[PDB]
DNA sequence: TTGTATTTATTGCAATTTTCGTGCCAATTTCTGG
DNA sequence: CCAGAAATTGGCACGAAAATTGCAATAAATACAA
DNA sequence: CCCATACTCTT
DNA sequence: AAGAGTATGGGTG
């Protein structure tokens, strides 16, 4: 019936696998620009090729 | 923001004060709406761990058949559908305070599930082969009889000897009645400001009329009224006839 | 003549009112170099 | 580096309200109304606002009008105005009585100018009781005078866009390539990544494994995110081929599933691909979502375009004759006998697109 | 939009258009002075929202006068002499004008 | 405006202008004060018990065995928050009376002069309001954006200017800076990382004063506040002692 | 000889909303015979 | 000249089609241990 | 070219 | 243990 429990059990489970790196599509390159920004600032061994 | 002119109540102030270095758990019992949570709070405001976490849980509210889980947490793969490990209410609450309400709700079979916890302060999670150790300090509430509740057959009596180290009963409203007009005013002013209503007292009759009702829900049923009666205000003064509900 | 801006304005206004008397103020760049070394992490002011 | 100091048009009025007798009440008024001018030249708040923005109850309106009467004759003249008639007014009041049609034209823009927006010509030359060379004298007249005295001083520099997609013709082959001066990349720091071994902390291993893991799946997404960029822009370009060499009018009608099927993937995908992402042509700027149009049907069993039916509607509208305009039964007509088979109420949606008035509205005197 | 070198400029007199040609470039021989206009441009400003003194305006005046605004080339202040040659340079893929 | 810097930078003027007020101050060589700012050896803020002065200069092997000896009998740091923690603890009225009667006591002629020069700038210190600590930055000021503008050219682009740079430049640094602390990263890259923030902030103040000089792309360095100051280019020279005039001609 | 932990390789389905063309008709403008 | 008649326009409607957005974690190749 | 400071030989 | 001499770095033009 309805009920909330924990139990060992053999299920067939579905397969979910997208909305990975999906996001970055759509952006304009501004604002793929800011969100690798913000990757470089959060990430050590993220480099960005300099001018200086 | 609170009032305490019965001489009970300053009775009960002063044993807050002197066990503010303990840590022992303690046990408040009373009836509905005498101030069980405002006596939990201010003992935790006064101890040495005001800045810990003060968990407040309703042991009533956590179904049956995942009560272990939510107590004490689960390892990785303990049952299906336990993707990763989580913790329960004993690791949360760990180094503050934590507050069972109406622990006189609690059936037979759950209350075995925490004998040792509260005692030893170290239990397995679900799963877990490794013993985790907790410095949690236990207030319980309850507005039953625990001490009728244990001769009759329906309280453990294993578990009200680890709760009831210290014990505090806080008396009705209709015994404190030096709390009525003092808790009348407070509520009064409180709820006048929050609505913009222009009443600024009670009269001569009304007074008497607060002082004679036998407040069966106590300071809840007491601050009710005052919030009917300052919402449906006409004039200055609150006069007998707005509290006709009363008698 | 050269930065006070207020100072030319009212100059020429004078000019050509035909009041040949000039009301001096502050040059800019003098502002200038105080923001410059207070950038620096110096406290520099003028005083009274 | 420094710039130059630019004179605007406010500059200019605030450069003659200090050279002018005013008072200090006078002065301070001028200020607000000189501050509540617009780049057109047109008074943009009310007399009201003013007033109140002055801040003091001994003033009246009458001293604002004054003011703003003052004003008004300053160089640019009609600058300020309340609205066009004020603005034409005030230009009229400063020509010679000598003017041959100046009556006509003073009467004509006080009294009767919406009959000349709605181009009556009918119920206009009816009520001023004249005929048709003197009202179109007069209308002439009106036509000739500056309608934005503001923009005698014009400040301010146009907007660019860097284009993500270069299009070109190559020996004969239009030819398509990413613009390399702004495509995105990343690289991995080889002095933080040559520390990751066992002879460290594991802590420290932990951390330089899962951070190199992550900057290696970003590299990656990015160098995805690109290619598909390029294979979505190849074929759109090689779908719509003739819009290139020809323009518009030659652009054929497509749909997210056509380049859908013709790079194998999902509509979604290009959906999200070809969002804000411009494209760089002999033509010009366009978005890549420009090439995807609705159509309507074609006898012989085609399809047409609605940009290529909106840029041939716009064709013939701008070759008519200016006594007799088309209307949209005509426009239909027009289009029918070139295989376009479109409906009235199409038709009348793709003008009104254009921002083009209806027939009625477009006809002239001449 | 793109800018378009033409001699239709709205808000300049006829008088200032007659050293003009058909593609709105100066003769070869005219004798020009400070402030006369050799190539005539116009640079697009146009928004999706009209107003209605907008839409008055352009009732009245046309069109063309609200969407383009002078953007051409004049002659500098205190220079004068003879036009005697104009090129011009237009990029493969673009239409050529009758001048070129 | 201000930047809150992650961790504590020196300020570059009261370094490298010789004589160097920090070491003077401190009564350090600039060799042993260089090496701690830019995170290359230890110094001791707290001697303990042990046979450890209050300023000696450990290497990493040394700091290393000396953990192992002692353990917590004592405190060793590198970088700017070790010079700033010892001018924090330093009291002035003290050390003026000791080196007086060191002066007072002890005749020479080069070390009287090096015992007058400390006295002199200790009474210069107390004397002012200032403190020494004050020599070590922890707030940044922010010049105001019409003295720095952006360059317009044909075509939109608006190129950059050698301050904006040099405050993307720090801006960045202590950003990154801030992220590996709240993160707990291995103290390898935060020490790395706070060398380079240093670095950025001596740049952005005196651009090749201190080693090598941040350029652009045409290998030109970048101007500073200081080259915006001094030289024959500068304020003083070009703008105040002299400048253009209105109502004015020339001719042969 | 195999069974298992590790590292690359995964850029679509399905609701939901928005836009398309074209008809109905009232309000508005224009045309024509007595 | 006038009033009836005809033509024009755009707001609302309606069914259908096209575009946009939410979902968030697996599957397979590879190298190593008994 | 000229001066101030740290390091090295000598009475 | 001080004192004179030499090498190095900063500033100017
Ligand atoms: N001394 C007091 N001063 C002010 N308000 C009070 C006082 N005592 C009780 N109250 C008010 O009475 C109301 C009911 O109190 P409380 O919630 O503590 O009662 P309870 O039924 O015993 O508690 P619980 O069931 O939540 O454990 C609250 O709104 C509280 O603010």
């Amino acid at each position: 019936k309805q009920g909330l429990q924990l139990r060992l059990s053999q299920q067939l489970a579905m397969t979910p696998q997208l909305q990975q790196a999906i996001r970055l599509l759509q952006l304009s390159t501004l604002e793929l620009q800011q969100e690798l920004q913000q990757a470089l600032e959060s990430n050590p061994l993220l480099e960005q090729i300099d001018t200086h | 923001e609170y009032v305490f002119e019965s001489p009970k109540m300053k009775e009960i102030l002063e044993k807050i004060k002197k066990i503010s270095c303990a840590e022992c758990p303690v046990l408040i019992t009373g009836e509905s709406g005498v101030g069980k949570e405002v006596v939990a709070r201010l003992i935790h405001k006064l101890s040495d761990r005001s800045k810990e976490p003060f968990v407040a849980l309703n042991v009533a509210s956590i179904p049956r058949d995942i009560f272990e889980a939510e107590l004490f947490g689960y390892e990785k793969g303990a049952f299906t559908g336990a993707v990763s490990s989580k913790e329960g209410f004993f690791e949360l609450a760990d180094g503050g305070t934590l507050f069972l309400d109406e622990i006189g709700e609690l059936s037979l079979e759950a209350q075995a599930k925490l004998l040792r916890v509260i005692e030893s302060g170290k239990f397995y999670r679900l799963g877990g082969r490794k013993e985790i150790e907790v410095n949690v300090r236990i207030l319980a509430a309850t507005n039953r009889n625990i001490k009728e509740l244990v001769k009759e057959g329906k309280f453990r009596e294993d578990l009200y000897y680890r709760l009831g180290v210290i014990e505090i009963e806080i008396p009705p409203l209709r015994e404190r009645k030096e709390d009525i007009i003092p808790l009348a005013n407070h509520f009064l002013k409180k709820f006048s400001r929050k609505y913009a209503k222009e009443v600024e007292g009670f009269t001569k009759s009304a007074q008497e009329l607060l002082l004679s009702y036998p407040w069966y829900g106590n300071v809840r049923e007491l601050k009710n009224v005052i919030e009917r009666a300052v919402l449906f205000s006409e004039g200055k003064f609150i006069d007998r006839g707005e509290l006709s509900c009363l008698v | 003549k050269s930065d006070d801006v207020n100072g030319r304005t009212k100059m020429y206004k004078n000019i050509v009112d035909g009041n040949h008397q000039m009301e001096p103020g502050m040059p800019e760049s003098f502002n200038v170099l105080l923001k410059e070394i207070r950038s620096l992490g110096i406290n520099i002011e003028l005083e009274d | 580096y420094q710039g130059e100091t630019t004179q605007t048009l406010q500059d200019y009025l605030m450069w003659q309200v200090e050279l002018t007798p005013f008072s200090d009440t006078d002065r301070a008024i001028a200020t607000s109304i000189v501050d509540a001018v617009d780049e057109t030249g047109y008074l943009t708040v009310p007399l009201e606002d003013i007033l109140e923005s002055i801040g003091d109850e001994e003033i009246d309106i009458d001293e604002v009008e004054a003011v703003l009467k003052r004003i008004q004759r300053f160089d640019p003249v009609g600058v300020a105005a309340k609205d066009l008639r004020d603005c034409l007014l005030i230009q009229l009041s400063q020509f010679d009585k000598t003017t041959p049609w100046l009556e006509e034209a003073r009467l004509i823009i006080s009294d009767h100018l919406d009959l000349l927006a709605n181009h009556d010509f009918r119920t206009l030359m009816r009520v001023t009781r004249l005929k048709e060379d003197v009202l179109k004298e007069a209308v002439n007249l009106i036509q000739s005078l500056d309608p934005r005295p503001g923009q005698s001083i014009q400040t301010g520099e146009p907007e660019y866009v860097i284009p993500d997609v270069l299009v070109r013709k190559h020996n004969g082959h239009w030819t398509v390539e990413l613009n390399s001066d702004s495509i995105p990349r990343l690289q991995i720091n080889q002095h933080y990544a040559s520390m990751c071994n066992n002879a460290r902390n594991d802590g420290d291993s932990q951390f330089i494994r899962s951070n190199l893991q992550d900057a290696k799946w970003l590299i990656k997404s990015l160098e995805s995110r690109n290619d598909t960029l390029l294979r979505v822009s190849r074929c759109i370009v090689e779908q719509q081929q003739a819009f290139f060499e020809q323009g518009e009018e030659y652009m054929k009608p497509m749909v997210l599933a056509d380049i859908a099927q013709a790079v194998e993937m999902h509509e979604s995908t290009i959906s999200r691909v070809t969002t804000q992402k411009y494209l760089h042509s002999p033509r010009g700027i366009f978005e890549l979502k420009y090439f995807f149009s609705s159509h309507v049907n074609t006898e012989g069993g085609g399809e047409a375009s609605s940009t290529a039916i909106r840029a041939l509607v716009k064709k013939l509208i701008a070759a008519e004759n200016p006594a007799k305009p088309l209307s949209d039964s005509k426009l239909t007509s027009l289009l029918s006998e070139q295989g376009i088979m479109v409906a009235r109420r199409t038709v009348a949606k793709y003008r009104e697109s254009l921002s083009i008035p209806p027939s009625n509205q477009r006809k002239q005197l001449v | 939009g793109p800018e378009e070198i033409t001699a239709d400029i709205p808000n300049v007199g006829e008088a200032a258009l007659s050293k003009l040609d058909e593609s709105g470039i100066v003769y070869i021989g005219a004798e020009v002075t400070g402030g006369d206009i050799l190539v005539g441009k116009v640079t697009p400003k146009g928004e999706t929202q009209l107003t209605p003194e907008e839409k008055l305006l352009r009732a009245i005046f046309g069109e063309k006068a609200s969407d383009v605004k002078d953007s051409s080339l004049r002659v500098p202040n205190g220079v004068s002499g003879t036009v005697i040659d104009v090129q011009v340079f237009t990029r493969d893929g673009v239409e050529k004008d009758k001048r070129a | 405006g201000h930047i809150e810097l992650a961790s504590p930078t020196a300020h570059i003027w009261f370094l490298k202008s010789l004589p160097s007020r920090i070491g003077l101050l401190l009564d350090m060589p600039l060799r042993d004060i260089e090496r701690v700012l830019y995170f290359e050896s230890y110094v001791v803020i707290e001697g303990g018990m042990t046979n450890l002065e209050r300023q000696q200069i450990l290497t990493e092997e040394q700091y290393l065995d000396a953990l192992e000896e002692f353990g917590d009998e004592f405190d060793a740091k590198m970088g700017a928050e070790a010079i700033q923690a010892l001018l924090k603890s330093m009291d002035l009225e003290q050390e003026c009376e000791q080196l007086r009667e060191e002066l007072n006591e002890t005749n020479s002629e080069t070390k009287r002069k090096k015992l007058t020069k400390r006295i002199k700038l200790l009474e210069a210190f107390v004397q002012s309001g200032n403190k020494p600590e004050w020599m070590i930055l922890t707030v940044l000021p922010v010049l105001p954006p019409d003295l720095r503008p952006l360059v317009p050219l044909d075509g939109g682009r608006f190129a950059t200017s050698d301050l904006n740079d040099l405050y993307r430049r720090v801006i960045n640094r202590n950003n990154r800076l801030k992220r590996l602390l709240d993160l707990a990263a291995p103290d390898i890259i935060v020490r790395n990382e706070k060398r380079m923030l240093q670095e950025a902030v001596d740049a952005l103040l005196d651009n090749g004063r201190r080693g090598r000089a941040i350029t652009g792309s045409n290998k030109r360095p970048l101007k500073s506040l200081a080259d915006m100051i001094k030289g024959k280019q500068g304020r003083f020279r070009q703008n105040l002692l002299g400048k253009r005039v209105d109502y004015s001609g020339r001719s042969v």
